[PDB]
């Protein structure tokens, strides 16, 4: 049977909140083109106290002016393949988060921020993002990072000097990310342009095809709860596809889907047998030819970054490869990596591959974690001030960050 | 009971006939390539991922299963007689939303 | 095992590496197929036209015709379209004597004088 | 023009790479091996058998002469202890006349 | 002078493509020209009196393609959408 | 102000070989209607491209079995005429110094 | 199987207001044949004009379109 999701919640408080501590308190506020994370820093505890604002980041405003629907309740998004582009919404979206956030005595910003971008950001949309983000709301500080970035930093033992490799999984891209003694290199770093809402809209169509019947009966929800808990990643795609061919065992493990209820009353009201979808649908990313988009796919980038490094180097980046993401959550998917990963090692070498507790909430944990451990780091953050000397598109290349060029973007 | 209430627009569409939200990501990207970019600098242009040199296989586009035929009729793929007699008995419209799902010559 | 191409063929193109298509027709289905270059040859060799029931050997190349159907007899032994898959997956049994493996491994060609008795 | 020839050989265990004197160039030139193929190789004796296409490239082409095999499951380098028996009627009868060398 | 214009140097550039070793001669020229024109004329008339009749401004890809599909009577008509349709997503591409 | 010189033609980007400009300003200047879509011209260029394409294959075919190389009004009248679709696309023209096709009708044939 | 509805009754009408005073019995089979084609050009057009509004109805100015392109103009249908 399927299930349905909640809606009204209830992120109040008071005027704020200051635990006994420090003066400053800086706020997390971690993004995504699916979900945003947020909650306060709240310093003086380790474990996460209790975070808040767990939403779908999907905005809508009245056509008539009635409301801005912009938390849980056609819609819109602010993003544009995992790059914010919208400016009102993103605005509205903001300012719904803040108003559940506790401002405290009036307008104005209350701390620092950790929000989060994109692996990679043109060096126009970062400058709009700054503009939006200052000038409505004038915060002193700003920092900015990486969600799998900081999801390893929060895996990683203790903060130091580390290598290895990051495969980032979410809404609409994944990347393959070579780390270097604990800096980034966004040199030969790749991403592939398909993900989880591509796979989704894949197994929405696949579904309707199948039943021309009731089209309208099956919507985008019950196909995230399906590819959600109803799937998983094989360990060798052809063989699986294969041993479930044969007709004794192909319904022994095959699923029933009950729509709603009030032929014999199962045709508008089917079940759904799904036992082949729910395997096309994860191995998207691993095989992007199912789609008529032709790419490398997770199994080849990560070969075609790999040839390109000398062996001595290759053997502790290789030693230290991590699993984040969205859809890093199929089960299987640690030997499904493992298993690519062995074939093409040399053949006594050797790998460990790491799966994150919480592969989706262990990016705002290690934002959280940075953050506590920078507020006092003045060479960070981007001050307030600092707006006006810096041309617009300035970064500060710390760790968990991307790379900056020289450069300034001409405009008046 | 807001942050601020001087809120100032960022480019929008107020004046002009423009999109009213921004420029488009492709409009985006084209005016950052104009950018002088050094030879070796880093950007949203070369992140992604180069073509695949190995050959696709084929699959079933009913079943899911390994496929070993076609269809000239259709331009479709099947692995067994009952997947034959299925695609027949289908009419064009599932056909066409089958060919345009992986995009094909037909549109 | 070995696995064999049996049908009636419809259509052949060959254009001028070369690039080829056929189509394969059996009462149950029908299948388009790309030729690679050396299925080229091995078609040119046998000259294969509209309507000629053939039989392939998919690991080796030889086209065996078993004849015409009679569809396209109109304007040589009529042979009727075949019936089932047209990729097949057949298990073949084989004997060989004792004496047939020795004489194989006497010469160079060693089972040539195993009709002859030159051995 | 020729030294030797750096190969590249890779199952489902792992991947390795092996320099060969011209000889056994010659000798894989022979069996008509391209890259893509499922080699044999005998350090010891020379010999090269080609065992046929791998199976990813099969889809390459609808209808090709060749057969495809699977990636082998098991190791590159495979070290034995073999020990040989010859009696010396063997040694006069390959010496005695020209060996065939075919 | 004088532009007269034609397409004579058009469809004798199209004969390579079917017959590399043809000629054509001068009437067959001016009836190749009267052919093409005629039906651009018929073509362009169907669908501006369509888009008219759907009280439309602009005859658009999908106008002519309704046109042609109007007009050619059988196979012709299918294959010259396909080409059409294979033309256009090549020069929007 | 600075332009690209020698700049291809859209006929070219096409993958045509008619005009896709001439054709586009004949359906501007022909007051079908005040605005032409950009797509059109292409669409009509590869229909007349395919109709051009088809006369003319069949026109050669017909001149070929003439042993002469070069086509004449008769050869187009015989390759429209012997398909039926081309003759029923064709049916109330007249080709100019192009004969009649040659048939007789089983009643008027001796014995 | 639908063609039959045209009765023999309705073939012999159709044939005095034309004029004729003996029908054959053979006749209805091959007219069947006539009415049969000449229907099925109109609804070619009928129904692509249909298609064109992004509408699934037939409305009666499709048909009035479609036999005039044939060269068949009726009046009172709204044309
Ligand atoms: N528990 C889960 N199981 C399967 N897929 C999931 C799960 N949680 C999230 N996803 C997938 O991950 C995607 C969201 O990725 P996200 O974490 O938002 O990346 P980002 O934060 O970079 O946008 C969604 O498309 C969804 O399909």
């Amino acid at each position: 049977p399927f299930r349905d999701a909640r809606a009204a919640p209830d992120p109040v408080l008071e005027a704020g909140p200051v635990a006994h501590g420090p003066l400053p308190v800086p706020l997390v506020l971690d993004n995504g083109s699916f979900q945003v994370r947020a909650g306060w820093a709240c310093p003086g505890q380790d474990p996460g106290p209790e975070p808040r604002l767990q939403f779908r980041a999907v905005c809508a405003r009245g056509r008539g002016g009635a409301r801005g629907a912009s938390g849980p309740q056609m819609l819109r998004s602010p993003f544009d393949r995992n790059v914010p582009v919208n400016l009102e919404l993103q605005e509205l979206l903001l300012d719904y988060s803040f108003q559940h956030l506790g401002v405290s005595s009036q307008g104005c910003v209350d701390h620092p921020i950790v929000l989060t971008e994109a692996v990679c950001n043109p060096l126009y949309s970062r400058q709009m993002m700054s503009e939006l983000l200052f000038e409505c709301y004038g915060i002193p500080k700003v920092a900015y990072g990486i969600d799998s970035l900081f999801s390893f930093y929060h895996n990683k033992p203790k903060n130091s000097m580390c290598s290895g490799l990051i495969i980032s999984s979410g809404y609409q891209c994944t990347h393959v990310l070579p780390i270097l003694e604990g800096r980034l290199d966004a040199k030969n770093c790749k991403r592939i342009n398909l993900g989880g809402s591509q796979a989704a809209g894949y197994l929405q169509r696949l579904l309707q095809l199948k039943y021309p019947g009731h089209l309208a009966a099956i919507t985008l929800s019950r196909m995230e709860e399906i590819l959600h808990e109803h799937s998983y990643i094989a360990e060798d795609y052809v063989e699986e596809l294969h041993k479930w061919r044969c007709p004794d065992y192909y319904e022994n493990n095959v699923h029933k889907m009950q729509l709603p209820f009030s032929v014999f009353n199962l045709a508008a009201y089917h079940q759904l047998f799904v036992g082949t979808e729910r395997i096309r649908a994860p191995e998207i990313i691993f095989q992007p030819s199912l789609i008529g988009e032709e790419q490398a796919g997770i199994a080849e980038t990560l070969q075609y970054i790999l040839d390109r490094y000398p062996k001595d180097i290759q053997e502790m980046l290789v030693q230290n490869v991590f699993l984040t993401g969205g859809n890093t959550m199929y089960p299987g998917m640690k030997a499904r990596m493992e298993k690519e990963l062995l074939e093409m090692r040399p053949f006594r070498s050797s790998f460990q591959v790491q799966l994150a507790s919480n592969p989706v909430l262990d990016a705002w944990y290690g934002a959280r974690d940075w953050a506590l451990n920078h507020l006092d780091d003045n060479e960070v953050w981007i001050t307030r001030k600092e707006y006006e000397e810096k041309g617009g598109e300035y970064l500060k290349e710390h760790c968990a960050s991307n790379i900056y060029v020289p450069i300034r973007l001409p405009k008046q | 009971k807001d942050p601020n209430f001087v809120h100032s627009g960022h480019g929008g569409a107020v004046a002009g006939k423009k999109n009213r939200t921004w420029k488009n990501l492709k409009q985006i990207l084209a005016s950052e390539r104009a950018l002088p970019w050094q030879l070796n600098d880093p950007n949203y242009f070369s992140i992604d991922a180069p073509p695949s040199f190995k050959p696709a296989k084929k699959y079933s586009d009913v079943s899911g299963l390994l496929a070993n035929y076609t269809d000239p009729q259709s331009k479709l793929r099947f692995s067994t007689i009952e997947e034959f007699s299925y695609i027949r008995r289908l009419p064009s419209d599932v056909v066409t939303g089958y060919l345009a799902l992986r995009k094909a010559t037909s549109i | 095992e070995t696995e064999i191409i049996e049908g009636e063929v419809v259509e052949i193109q060959i254009d001028r590496s070369k690039v080829g298509k056929l189509t394969l027709k059996t009462t149950e289905m029908e299948t388009i197929y790309d030729l690679g270059t050396k299925m080229i040859e091995s078609l040119t060799k046998d000259k294969v036209q509209a309507g000629d029931v053939i039989t392939i050997d998919k690991a080796t190349g030889k086209i065996s015709k078993l004849g015409r159907s009679f569809t396209r007899a109109r304007d040589t032994k009529f042979v009727q379209c075949p019936d089932g898959e047209l990729q097949k997956r057949k298990e073949v049994v084989h004997t060989v004597s004792l004496h047939e493996i020795d004489v194989i491994n006497s010469r160079t060609q060693g089972f040539l004088a195993l009709f002859s008795g030159d051995t | 023009t020729i030294s030797h020839v750096i190969i590249g050989l890779k199952t489902a265990k792992g991947t390795k790479q092996l320099k060969l004197d011209p000889s056994i160039f010659e000798s894989l030139q022979k069996e008509r091996v391209e890259a893509g193929d499922v080699i044999y190789i005998e350090a010891n004796s020379g010999a090269v058998k080609r065992q046929g296409r791998c199976d990813t490239y099969a889809t390459e082409f609808d209808l090709e002469a060749e057969e495809y095999v699977p990636l082998p499951k098991g190791d590159v380098h495979k070290k034995k202890e073999i020990i040989q028996d010859v009696t010396l009627h063997d040694l006069d009868v390959a010496n005695a006349r020209p060996q065939g060398g075919q | 002078r004088s532009r007269k214009e034609s397409y004579s140097i058009y469809v004798y550039k199209v004969l390579k493509q079917v017959h590399p070793d043809t000629g054509i001669s001068s009437k067959a020229m001016g009836i190749m020209n009267s052919f093409v024109n005629d039906i651009f004329e018929r073509i362009a008339g169907e669908a501006s009196r369509l888009a008219h009749y759907n009280k439309r401004s602009t005859i658009t890809s999908r106008e002519i393609q309704t046109a042609v599909r109007l007009l050619l009577p059988g196979e012709l008509a299918k294959h010259a959408v396909s080409e059409g349709t294979k033309a256009v997503t090549k020069y929007t591409s | 102000g600075k332009a690209r010189a020698k700049a291809k033609t859209r006929s070219s980007r096409a993958g045509l070989q008619f005009p896709v400009g001439r054709v586009h300003r004949l359906l501007r200047k022909g007051n079908y209607s005040e605005r032409v879509g950009a797509g059109a011209p292409v669409y009509l260029a590869a229909v007349l491209e395919y109709l051009t394409a088809e006369i003319l294959e069949l026109a050669g075919n017909a001149a070929r079995d003439n042993k002469k190389t070069r086509i004449i009004p008769r050869h187009l009248q015989l390759a429209i005429r012997n398909d039926e679709e081309l003759n029923k696309l064709l049916g109330r023209v007249t080709i100019a110094q192009g004969g009649v096709l040659p048939n007789i009708q089983a009643v008027l044939l001796p014995k | 199987d639908n063609i039959q509805g045209i009765t023999k009754p309705a073939i012999r009408r159709l044939a005095r207001r034309g004029g004729v005073k003996r029908i054959s019995g053979l006749i209805y089979e091959e007219t069947r044949g006539v009415l049969k084609v000449f229907l099925e050009n109109v609804i070619r057009d009928a129904v692509t004009y249909t298609e064109h509004a992004k509408r699934k109805t037939v409305t009666a100015m499709d048909v009035v379109y479609a036999l005039k392109r044939q060269g068949r103009t009726l009046y009172g249908f709204g044309g």
